[PDB]
C-alpha cells in the first residue's frame, strides 16, 4: 500500500495539472465570448448614436 | 465606448437645446413688447379718461 501511494501521488498531480488545464479553458473561453459580444454591442451602439 | 457614444449623444442634444432656447428667447421678448406696448397704451386712455 505504501509503494501504491508513492505512485498514486504522481497521478494526482497529473490530475491536477487536468483540471486546472480544463477549468482556465472553459472560464477563459466564456470570458472571451462575452467581451467579444460586448465590444461589438458597444460599436453599434457608437454608429447608431451617430 | 460608452463615453463615445455619450459624447456624440450630449452635443447633438446640446446643439439642439441651443437653438430651441434662442428662439424662445427671441419670441419671448417679442411678447414682452407687446405686452407692455399694450399696457401702456390703456393706462395712457384710462389715465386721460
Amino acid at each position: 500500500q505504501s509503494e501504491a501511494e508513492k505512485a498514486r501521488k504522481e497521478l494526482l498531480e497529473l490530475e491536477a495539472l487536468s483540471m486546472a488545464v480544463e477549468s482556465t479553458g472553459t472560464a477563459k473561453a466564456e470570458a472571451e465570448s462575452r467581451a467579444e459580444a460586448a465590444r461589438i454591442e458597444g460599436e453599434g451602439s457608437v454608429l447608431q448614436a451617430k | 465606448l460608452k463615453a463615445q457614444a455619450l459624447a456624440i449623444e450630449t452635443e447633438a442634444e446640446l446643439q439642439r437645446v441651443q437653438k430651441v432656447r434662442e428662439l424662445e428667447l427671441v419670441y419671448a421678448r417679442a411678447q414682452l413688447e407687446l405686452e407692455v406696448s399694450k399696457a401702456q397704451q390703456l393706462a395712457e386712455v384710462e389715465v386721460k379718461k
